[PDB]
């Protein structure tokens, strides 16, 4: 059924499964036209396919030519969604098929569901986990592999980089979800914090600086102050 | 017209003929039912007055052959018969006749009520969803579950309607998945109408009978039948325009007939809201939206 804090290690077990994020599909900007009216332009996004145990990311790049002549572009979006984690799916050897696959918006289950009818055994849940995965677009190298793309491809990463040398995947993928909130809620003090020191740099194979396990964890509480900071600013706490 | 004798009443029951009931108390002169309109399938059903568990009841046509209702005290039920011996039958019905021992089917001139409800059932497409094929008539209670009801036990005892289903194979062509389940043009057309039952009629014999048994025996499954059957055809962008007039007037006269103290338990308010303010046809039931919103304007 849905997916929750209460079977939240179900997450790390050996079951295969990914999360789906769909909210990077189709984006635009909004702009006036020379009438006075208000139009969209569409720009490159992103289905962000991730294993939470192992960090694989399956990165399909949505070109703005999908979108040419088409009418209910959001609607179309969760379909394409859909059809291209289908298409990922198939493309998999059986034995790394996914058992499960979580959506993050409920408004994705039927459309995923349509295109894997095929897939019985294959259980397609929702989540009540709030994932902050819409920052995938803050990771510099992903948005500039997105919006380079002069065609769909699709890209693989590893989310995690080498930290599951260090650390179980349930402490990875805290780690990263208290890394994109804090870029989603304050993206330029989050990279502040993730760059200010020279002498810790990103090696070309990797998304994320190369910390010690200390500065680890002080990059964390810092993500926390952020987090927490923004907190107060809102609601004037 | 056509008669259905009882051989006694011996429990208190109350008694349905299409879509009339009438009280008859433990040991009164009750002999049947006279005066049934040929050229209709009709029903003829049960509640016991001491136990309403159980509606029962039997789709019969008199064109068919010569029944009759016997109380059998083992299986504690009124059961349909046939009797064979033609010319016993009539003497035996003439007599309760010539006796007055006969309610008479309560038809008023005007009143095309049961032709309105029962256009598009034959006798012989209940025989294949109700199956008991040494009877020819069908049995259907309240508790009997649908083939589709089984799948998610006993099948002899099933009502093997039509499986519809809007995300199954069945429904959606590979390669048109968004089109297929936004618009199940596909789905009635093709697979239904052309595929399965070959024609609206059979459909909408089908949809009717599936009305009847809910409103006649509180069917759930049935109940379930019927909206799915409404849903498909309001959830297809293209539909034969006689099929969507026929369907208005079908449903116009369901939802006058319908018991409006039943409202609660026949009526999905999903489906219905759906059908007639968001679906493709929503603005071709024009007859239907307008009894709806003036008999059951709470469930919308
Ligand atoms: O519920 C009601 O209002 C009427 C019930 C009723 C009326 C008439 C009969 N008759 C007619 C023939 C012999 C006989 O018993 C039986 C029940």
């Amino acid at each position: 059924g849905a997916m929750n804090s209460s079977n939240y290690a179900e997450l790390f077990n050996n079951d295969i499964k990914l999360f789906v994020d769909d909210t990077n599909v189709y984006r635009v900007t909004v702009h006036k036209t020379f009438e006075g009216n208000v139009a969209t332009k569409a720009i490159n996004g992103c289905i962000f396919t991730l294993n939470p145990k192992t960090g694989h990311l399956f990165l399909k790049i949505i070109h703005t030519s999908v979108w040419a002549g088409q009418k209910r572009l959001s609607q179309l979006a969760k379909w394409k969604t859909a059809e291209e984690v289908s298409a990922l799916v198939r493309s998999l050897p059986k034995e790394e098929q996914p058992k499960q696959i979580i959506v993050t918006r409920k408004a994705m289950l039927d459309p995923l569901e349509v295109h894997m009818l095929d897939f019985p055994n294959i259980a397609i849940r929702p989540t009540e986990l709030r994932l902050p995965f819409s920052a995938a677009m803050s990771i510099d190298k992903l948005s500039d592999v997105v919006m380079k793309a002069t065609e769909p491809q699709m890209v693989l990463f590893n989310i995690y980089d080498d930290w599951l040398d260090r650390i179980s995947s349930y402490t990875a993928f805290s780690r990263l979800t208290l890394l994109l909130r804090a870029l989603k809620t304050n993206e330029e003090s989050a990279k502040m914090i993730l760059l200010s020191d020279p002498t810790i740099t990103i090696k070309s194979y990797h998304l994320w600086p190369s910390f010690t396990d200390e500065q680890w964890i002080t990059i964390e509480s810092q993500m926390r102050d952020l987090i927490l900071t923004e907190y107060g600013r809102k609601y004037n706490v | 017209m056509n008669t259905v004798p009882f051989t006694s009443a011996p429990i208190e029951v109350t008694i349905g003929i299409d879509q009339y009931s009438f009280n008859v108390k433990e040991n009164q002169p009750f002999h049947g039912i006279k005066d049934i309109p040929i050229g209709h399938v009709h029903v003829i059903h049960f509640q016991h007055a001491d136990n309403s568990s159980m509606r029962y009841g039997y789709w019969f046509d008199c064109r068919m052959g010569n029944f009759y209702i016997q109380y059998d005290p083992k299986d504690g039920l009124y059961k349909m018969m046939e009797e064979r011996d033609g010319a016993k039958f009539e003497n035996i019905v003439h007599n309760f006749k010539e006796r007055q021992m006969m309610v008479s089917y309560p038809k008023i001139d005007e009143d095309d009520t049961w032709y309105n409800l029962t256009e598009f059932v034959q006798m012989d497409k209940i025989r294949k969803i109700v199956r008991k094929d040494e009877n020819q008539f069908s049995y259907v209670d309240s508790s009997m579950t649908t083939v589709q009801e089984n799948e998610l036990s006993d099948p002899a005892h099933s009502l093997n309607y039509t499986v519809i289903n809007f995300k199954s194979r069945e429904a959606i062509r590979p390669g048109h998945e968004m089109e297929d389940f936004l618009d199940k043009s596909y789905y009635l057309n093709t697979v239904m109408l052309q595929g399965i039952f070959k024609n609206s009629s059979n459909y909408f014999g089908e949809l009717q009978f599936a009305f009847l048994n809910a409103m006649f025996f509180g069917n759930y499954g049935s109940s379930l039948q019927w909206h799915a059957m409404i849903e498909l055809i309001c959830s297809s962008a293209t539909v034969p325009k006689h099929m969507l007039d026929k369907l208005d007037e079908i449903l116009y006269y369901q939802i006058k007939t319908l018991p409006e103290q039943y409202s609660d338990i026949l009526l999905n308010e999903r489906v219905w809201n759906i059908c007639l303010y968001s679906s493709f046809q929503k603005n071709s039931l024009h007859n239907t939206e307008k009894i709806m919103e003036n008999k059951y304007p709470e469930l919308l």
